[PDB]
C-alpha cells in the first residue's frame, strides 16, 4: 500500500525531471573536437596578406595614398585634414563646424541645386564631419564617377562662396542642431567631462561652440580659416577600391593647385598650448529624472605613446555589459559579473581616447538611483585591482578579442579608406597587419602591472555625473579608493 | 565503497531499517531534512523543481511538527502509505555542484555567497 | 618597444597579394538528406558562417504562437553537450560575435570571426541548432523580459503600423503576429518550443552558407556532423488571401499631451513577390523613384533629396513631418504602400495629397525620362555597394538558396534594372491599383476618414 | 600576482616583529 | 526570511470547553512501558562502563589490602 510512481501528481512530476536530467549525462565525443573554453595565443601570418597602400608625396606637401582593388566595382575618394575645434581661439569657437555645414552650398561653378543633382544622377554620396582635432569630406561612387568625384572635392575645397543669404539661413539650422543633442545624455556627460578634466586649455571646449558665437559668425572669419589650416602638408588625398595610383597622381597634380601656402604645421600649434589634465568634478542633479548617468575618468596616453596598446588591451578587460546582452552572467570579464550577477546597472562601458598630447581611460555607467553605493564599489575594485594581482588568462583573452575587433571592422572600401587617412594623420604611416599583432601579443600579465602603476594607482580623477545622484559617494571617497591599504 | 551496500553487508541493512522505521512515524522522506539554510547549494535545487514537488515538501513538513508538539505519532493506516527514500532533490542538487565545479576550474566568481555573520 | 612612428624591427611581414584578385564563384552541394552547403572565397582576413531555416512566424498555430519571437531569444544556450556557461566562454576564447533573427518566413543563425578558427565555428554553430535541451529555468528568465517589453512597444509607430497594416489585410498565415501579445506568453513553455523545433527543423529546410571559406574545408567539418538528419517529406506551404481591411487604434490614453501626432499608412497587393522576378526589379525601382524622407535628418546629397516625394510634399507642405514608400515583398504575394505623420489639425487633406501621388504615377505622362534614370542609377548602386560585407553577402547566400535553390549572379540583376521603361512603370502601377485598400491608423483616431470614404477614390 | 599577493604579505609577517620587540623587549625567549 | 506560501485548514476550540488536567494520569502503564523499551540502549551505554569500572577498582583495592597484612 504505498502509492506507485505514477499516482500522485506530486511524484510523477519528479519522475520527468529525472528524465530530463538524464539527457545532459552523455555528451557526443564527435561535436567536442576543436573548440575550448580556456584562452590560448595562437598565429595568424597565413591569413594576414592584403594589397600594398602606396604613399606618394607631391613637391607642395600634399600626400596622395591608394589601395587598389580592381576587381571591385566602386570606389571611396576623400581629403583628410589636420584640423578642427582645437585650433581655434573662444572667439571663434564654432567655426570648424560652421564650415562644414557652409560647404556644399558654394561655388562660382555650380550653385547648391546643381551640386545636389550631380551626385543624385550619379548615385553617389558626399559626406562630411568635424572632431576636435580632425575633419573629413569623403564620397562614395561607382568606379567610372572616380574622375568626376575627384573633381568636385577639389572645387568645393579651392572655390566656395559664402553669401550672406545662404549664412544667415544656416545659422537656425544649427541653432536647431544644438536644441536636439541637448537630449541625448551620453554626448552630454562626454562634453561636461572633456570641459573639467581639460579646463582652460583649448582640449575643453565643444565643437558646436556657444551659442552668442553662432549668430555673430560671418564670412571673414569663415575665409581666414581656411587659409590658416587647409594648406598642403596638412592634408591627406586617400581613395580605395577600384583605383589606380598612377593615374589619381596625375589627377591631383593638376586639380590641386591654388591652395594655401603658410609654412605652419600642426605640432606648433599644439606645443605653444598644451592641454593639461586637473582632478576635478561637476554634478547637476535633477531628482525628476528616472536613471542616473556618470563617468569617471584617468589621463592617458597620445597617440605615439608605446604604452598606447596595453590600455586598449586593459579597456577589453573591463569591458561592457548591456541588459539585453546573451552573455548575461557568464562574461569572461569580471567588472561584468559582477554587474550583470547583482543587477545593479541598466548598462556599462569601457571607453579610451587618444590625443597628440593627451587621452582619457575610464567607465561610463546608466543605473537607478538605489544601487549607485554598490556599482561604485565594483568599479574601483576592479581598476585598481590591474595594478596589483593580474591574472594569465585574462590578458590572453583580451589580446584574442583585440586582434579581432580592429580587423572585424575593416569591411568594405569606405572603412580602408577612412583607416589610410586616419592612420597617415597621426602615425605618419600605415601600420602593417603584422607588426600590429606582434605589439598586441607583447603585453603579458607583467606588463599590465607597470602600465597601470603609471596610470591609475594613486593618481587623480575626473567625474561628471547627471541625475538622481544623491547617493553616489562624493570625491574623497573616489580619490582614495585608487590604492588599497591592505596587502 | 563496500561497508555500506544493504544487499551485501548484514549490518547496513539493520542500520538501513532503523532510519526507515523512524522515518514513517512522522511520515517524512530522507530528503526532508535537507535545510537550504545549512546549504546555499540546497536553495538552488529547490528553485528549479516544479510547484507541485515543493508544495507537498512543505506540507509533509507541517504535518510532522505538529506530530511532535502533540507527542503521537502517524496512525498506522497511514503508516503503511509512507515512501522514505524515494527522491525528489538529489539529482538536481548534483547538477548544481558540477556546474559550480566547472565555474572555479576556468575562472568565474561564484553565483551567490553565504553573508558574514 | 619604439613609439609608434618607428617601425618594429624583428617581424615577419607577409608577401602582399596582386592588385588585380580574380573573384570566386559559389559551389552548391546538396546531400542525399536534402541539406544544401554553399561556400564562397573572398579577399579579407576574416570569415562569416551562417545557417538558414525555411521556418517562421506563418507556421504557427494557435497551441504555439510567440514560439518563434522566443527561439531567437533561446538562440546560443544550453545543449546536450555544453552548458550555457561553455558556449558564452567558447566564443570569447577566439573574439567571434554570434547573432540570431527571426521573421514571417526565415529563420538564420550566424556566426563570424578570423579564418584560422573555421573548424571551431562550424561545429559550435551545428550543435546550438540542432541538440538544444531547452531547461525551464532557462525559458522562464527569458520569459519574463519579453513580458517586460511587451508592457511598451508604443515608442517605435512604425513597427507598430507595419504590423497592424499585416493583420488588417490578411486572413491566414501571413496574419500571424510576429511580436505576441501577453496571453500567448502565458501558454508557453520549455516542452511547446522543444517540439516545435522538431518537427519544424528539418534537413530539407536547413542550407549552410559561408563566405571567405574554401569549399573543401566546409566539407571536411560540416558534413560528419550533418549527414546523419533523417530524410522527410517537406510539408505544404501555408495559404492566405489578400482581403482588404481597416484598421485603427486611437492611442493609448496618456499619449496625448499638449501636441498631438497622427501616424497613417496605405498600402496595396500584387500576386508574385520573387518568383516572378521580372516585376519585383519594377518596384524597387518605384520605390527609390517615390522615396521621400523625414527632412529634418541632415546628411547631403546622397539619400532622397530629389525623390517625387520630397520636392512635391515636405518641400511645399511644411505641416508633414514623415512620408516615405514601404515594399515588404515575400514569397507569392506582396506589399506596397505610403507611410505619413502629419499634424492632427492637418489630417484628412494630408490623405488626399498622399492618394493623388499614388494616380500622378498611374498616368502615363506625369513622369519625367530624366526622373527614371535617376532612381535606375539610385538603384543599382545600392545594390552593389551593400555588397562590400561579408555580412550580407553570406546573408545573400543563405535566403537565395531557400527560394530559387541556386545564387542568381548579380549581372543579371543589373541587366534587367537596364531594361525597365518610362510603361512598365505605368503598368504594374496600374495593376497595383485594382486591388482593395489596406488602411490603418495611431495617435488621434478622431479626425481621420473611413474606408469607403477614401477605397472608392481609386477603383475597386 | 599571487605570488606578490603573499610576497608582499610574509612582510607584513615581519613590519610586525620591528614591531614586536618595539616596545616589550621580550628578553629570555 | 519568514514566509511560506501554504495552503491548509484548522479547527479549533475554546479552552474553557475542555478538561485540563486529567490527562496526565491516563494510561501510566502504557506510557511507561513506551518509554524504556525504547532508550534501553542509552542506558546501558551510560551506566554500563561505570558499574564495570566501579568493580574493576574495589576489587584492586581488597586485594593490595590483604597482601600488606601480616
Ligand atoms: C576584525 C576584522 C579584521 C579585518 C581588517 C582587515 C581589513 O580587511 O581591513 C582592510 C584595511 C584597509 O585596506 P582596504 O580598506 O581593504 O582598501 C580599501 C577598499 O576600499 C576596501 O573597502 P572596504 O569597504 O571593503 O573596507 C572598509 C574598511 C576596512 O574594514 C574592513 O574591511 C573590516 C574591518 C572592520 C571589522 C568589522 C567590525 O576600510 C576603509 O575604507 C576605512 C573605513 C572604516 C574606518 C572608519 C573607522 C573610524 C571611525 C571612528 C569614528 C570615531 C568615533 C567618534 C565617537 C562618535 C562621537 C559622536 O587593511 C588592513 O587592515 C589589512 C592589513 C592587515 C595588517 C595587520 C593589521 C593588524 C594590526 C593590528
Ligand atoms: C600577560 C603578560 C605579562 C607580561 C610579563 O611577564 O610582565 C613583564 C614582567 C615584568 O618584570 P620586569 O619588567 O622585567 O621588571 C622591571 C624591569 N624593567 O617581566 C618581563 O619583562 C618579561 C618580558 C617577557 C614578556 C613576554 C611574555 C609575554
Ligand atoms: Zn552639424
Amino acid at each position: 500500500s504505498p502509492p506507485p510512481p505514477n499516482a500522485m501528481v506530486y511524484d510523477r512530476l519528479a519522475e520527468a525531471v529525472k528524465a530530463k536530467l538524464r539527457q545532459l549525462e552523455n555528451p557526443d565525443p564527435r561535436f567536442l573536437k576543436y573548440g575550448s573554453p580556456r584562452p590560448t595565443l595562437t598565429d595568424h601570418t597565413r591569413i594576414l596578406a592584403a594589397p600594398e597602400t602606396r604613399v606618394t608625396t607631391l613637391p607642395n606637401g600634399l600626400r596622395v595614398a591608394t589601395e587598389s582593388s580592381l576587381a571591385a566595382r566602386t570606389a571611396t575618394v576623400g581629403v583628410w585634414i589636420d584640423a578642427g575645434s582645437r585650433f581655434e581661439t573662444e572667439e571663434s569657437n564654432g567655426t570648424a563646424h560652421f564650415l562644414e555645414h557652409m560647404i556644399f552650398k558654394g561655388t562660382e561653378k555650380r550653385n547648391a541645386r546643381e551640386l545636389e543633382e550631380e551626385i543624385e544622377n550619379m548615385g553617389g554620396h558626399l559626406n562630411a564631419y568635424t572632431s576636435r582635432e580632425q575633419t573629413t569630406y569623403y564620397a562614395k561612387v561607382a568606379d567610372k564617377d572616380v574622375p568626376k568625384a575627384l573633381d568636385i572635392l577639389a572645387d568645393i575645397l579651392q572655390n566656395s562662396r559664402f553669401d550672406e543669404n545662404r549664412i544667415s539661413r544656416e545659422r537656425d539650422v544649427i541653432l536647431r542642431e544644438m536644441e536636439e543633442v541637448e537630449g541625448q545624455t551620453e554626448e552630454v556627460i562626454f562634453d561636461h567631462l572633456h570641459a573639467t578634466a581639460f579646463q582652460y586649455t583649448p582640449l575643453g571646449r565643444t565643437i558646436l561652440g556657444p551659442a552668442q558665437n553662432i549668430k555673430t559668425i560671418t564670412k571673414d572669419h569663415l575665409q581666414n580659416y581656411i587659409q590658416t589650416h587647409y594648406t598642403a602638408p596638412r592634408m591627406v588625398i586617400a581613395a580605395s577600391g577600384a583605383v589606380k595610383h598612377e593615374d589619381i597622381v596625375e589627377q591631383v597634380k593638376k586639380l590641386f593647385t591654388k591652395l594655401s601656402t603658410d609654412p605652419t604645421t600642426a605640432s606648433q600649434l599644439v606645443a605653444k598650448e598644451p592641454a593639461i589634465f586637473t582632478g576635478s568634478e561637476v554634478r547637476m542633479l535633477d531628482d525628476e529624472i528616472p536613471l542616473a548617468q556618470f563617468a569617471v575618468a584617468f589621463e592617458g596616453a597620445s597617440w605615439k605613446d608605446p604604452d598606447s596598446i596595453a590600455l586598449m588591451v586593459m579597456q577589453a578587460m573591463l569591458g561592457s555589459w548591456n541588459k539585453t546582452a546573451g552573455g548575461g552572467k557568464h562574461m569572461g570579464s569580471e567588472l561584468a559579473q559582477r554587474v550583470g550577477i547583482n543587477e545593479v546597472a541598466e548598462s556599462m562601458m569601457a571607453f579610451n581616447t587618444n590625443y597628440k598630447d593627451t587621452g582619457l581611460f575610464g567607465v561610463y555607467a546608466v543605473a537607478k538611483p538605489d544601487c549607485l553605493d554598490d556599482l561604485s564599489y565594483a568599479i574601483m575594485y576592479e581598476t585598481t585591482k590591474l595594478a596589483y594581482r593580474v591574472s594569465d588568462d585574462d590578458v590572453t583573452r583580451a589580446r584574442n578579442q583585440l586582434k579581432s575587433s580592429l580587423l572585424l571592422y575593416i569591411d568594405g572600401t569606405s572603412p580602408v579608406a577612412e583607416d589610410i587617412g586616419r592612420q597617415l594623420l597621426t602615425y605618419g604611416r600605415r601600420i602593417p597587419f603584422a607588426e600590429l599583432f606582434a605589439r598586441i601579443d607583447a603585453v603579458d600579465a607583467s606588463t599590465i602591472k607597470r602600465v597601470a602603476n603609471r596610470f591609475i594607482y594613486d593618481k587623480d580623477i575626473a567625474i561628471a555625473a547627471m541625475g538622481p545622484i544623491q547617493r553616489l559617494p562624493d570625491y574623497n571617497w573616489f580619490r582614495r579608493r585608487t590604492y588599497w591599504n591592505r596587502y | 565503497q563496500s561497508f555500506i551496500d544493504p544487499k551485501k553487508n548484514w549490518f547496513a541493512a539493520q542500520h538501513m531499517k532503523a532510519i526507515s522505521k523512524r522515518l514513517r512515524r512522522f511520515g517524512l522522506r530522507y530528503d526532508d531534512l535537507y535545510d537550504p539554510y545549512y546549504d546555499l547549494d540546497v536553495k538552488e535545487a529547490l528553485n528549479r523543481l516544479p510547484k507541485e514537488v515543493v508544495d507537498a515538501r512543505h506540507q509533509r513538513l507541517k504535518r510532522a511538527m505538529d506530530l511532535s508538539m502533540k507527542h503521537e505519532y502517524l496512525p498506522e493506516d497511514l503508516q503503511a502509505m509512507q515512501t522514505p527514500f524515494r527522491g525528489y532533490l538529489q539529482e538536481m542538487l548534483a547538477l548544481v555542484k558540477r556546474e559550480k565545479a566547472e565555474r572555479e576550474s576556468l575562472g568565474g566568481l561564484p553565483l551567490y555567497q553565504r553573508t558574514i555573520p | 618597444a619604439p613609439p609608434l612612428d618607428f617601425p618594429l624591427p624583428g617581424v615577419t611581414l607577409p608577401s602582399p597579394l596582386p592588385d588585380h584578385v580574380a573573384p570566386g564563384k559559389t559551389i552548391v552541394t546538396t546531400l542525399p538528406n536534402g541539406i544544401k552547403l554553399a561556400s564562397e572565397t573572398s579577399a579579407g582576413p576574416a570569415a562569416s558562417i551562417g545557417l538558414y531555416v525555411d521556418c517562421g512566424s506563418i507556421y504557427e498555430t494557435p497551441l504555439t504562437f510567440g514560439a518563434t519571437h522566443l527561439l531567437e531569444r533561446m538562440a546560443f544556450k544550453s545543449t546536450r553537450n555544453r552548458t550555457h556557461f561553455r558556449v558564452v566562454r567558447e566564443v570569447e576564447a577566439i573574439g567571434g560575435n554570434v547573432q540570431a533573427s527571426a521573421s514571417r518566413e526565415q529563420m538564420g543563425y550566424t556566426f563570424d570571426a578570423l579564418k584560422t578558427h573555421v573548424p571551431e565555428m562550424v561545429e559550435l554553430l551545428v550543435d546550438c541548432v540542432r541538440n538544444p535541451v531547452f531547461l525551464d529555468w532557462e525559458v522562464n528568465e527569458q520569459l519574463l523580459k519579453v513580458k517586460a517589453e511587451v508592457g511598451e512597444a508604443s515608442k517605435n509607430p512604425q513597427d507598430l503600423l507595419l504590423e497592424a497594416i499585416h493583420s488588417a489585410g490578411y486572413s491566414g498565415a501571413l496574419a500571424n503576429p510576429l511580436l505576441a501579445s501577453e496571453s500567448a506568453l502565458n501558454g508557453l513553455n520549455g516542452s511547446i518550443l522543444e517540439e516545435f523545433v522538431a518537427e519544424n527543423y528539418t534537413a530539407p529546410r536547413i542550407v549552410l552558407a559561408a563566405s571567405g571559406v574554401e569549399h573543401e574545408e566546409l566539407l571536411s567539418i560540416a558534413e560528419p556532423l550533418l549527414s546523419d538528419l533523417p530524410n522527410v517529406p517537406r510539408p505544404e506551404e501555408p495559404k492566405s488571401v489578400y482581403t482588404g481591411g481597416d484598421y485603427r487604434c486611437h492611442t493609448e490614453s496618456g499619449h496625448i499631451l499638449n501636441g498631438q501626432r497622427t501616424h497613417f499608412a496605405l498600402a496595396f497587393e500584387l500576386p508574385g513577390g520573387w518568383h516572378k522576378l521580372k516585376d519585383a526589379m519594377v518596384l524597387t525601382v518605384l520605390q527609390m523613384l517615390l522615396g521621400g524622407g523625414g527632412s529634418f535628418s541632415a546628411g547631403g546629397p546622397g539619400k532622397g533629396m530629389y525623390s517625387r516625394l520630397y520636392l512635391r510634399v515636405l518641400n511645399e507642405y511644411p505641416q508633414f513631418h514623415s512620408i516615405s514608400a514601404f515594399n515588404n515583398i515575400y514569397n507569392n504575394t506582396g506589399i506596397f504602400g505610403i507611410q505619413v505623420t502629419t499634424g492632427s489639425d492637418f489630417v484628412s487633406k494630408a490623405i488626399d495629397i498622399t492618394v493623388n501621388e499614388l494616380l500622378a504615377v498611374a498616368t502615363s505622362g506625369q513622369v519625367d525620362q530624366v526622373q527614371l534614370d535617376r532612381a535606375k542609377q539610385a538603384t543599382k548602386s545600392a545594390i552593389l555597394m551593400n555588397l562590400e560585407s561579408r555580412m550580407v553577402v553570406s546573408e545573400d547566400i543563405g535566403r537565395q538558396v531557400l527560394t530559387y535553390g541556386e545564387r542568381k549572379p548579380v549581372e543579371d540583376f543589373l541587366k534587367a534594372v537596364d531594361e525597365v521603361t518610362l510603361k512598365d512603370i505605368a503598368s504594374i502601377s496600374q495593376k497595383l491599383i485594382s486591388s482593395p485598400l489596406t488602411m490603418a491608423s495611431y495617435g488621434d483616431v478622431i479626425y481621420v476618414p473611413n474606408y469607403e470614404s477614401v477605397s472608392s477614390k481609386f477603383r475597386s | 600576482i599571487q605570488p606578490t599577493d603573499v610576497k608582499a604579505a610574509a612582510m607584513w609577517g615581519v613590519a610586525a616583529a620591528t614591531g614586536g620587540l618595539y616596545l616589550i623587549q621580550p628578553w629570555g625567549w | 526570511k519568514g514566509f511560506v506560501p501554504m495552503k491548509a485548514v484548522t479547527y479549533g476550540l475554546s479552552p474553557f470547553q475542555q478538561k485540563i488536567m486529567p490527562g496526565l494520569w491516563k494510561d501510566l502503564p502504557t506510557k511507561i512501558h513506551h518509554k524504556v523499551s525504547e532508550n534501553w540502549i542509552s542506558a546501558t551505554l551510560l551506566l554500563g562502563p561505570l558499574v564495570g569500572v566501579y568493580s574493576y577498582v574495589q576489587n584492586y583495592q581488597e586485594k593490595e589490602k590483604l597482601s600488606h597484612r601480616y
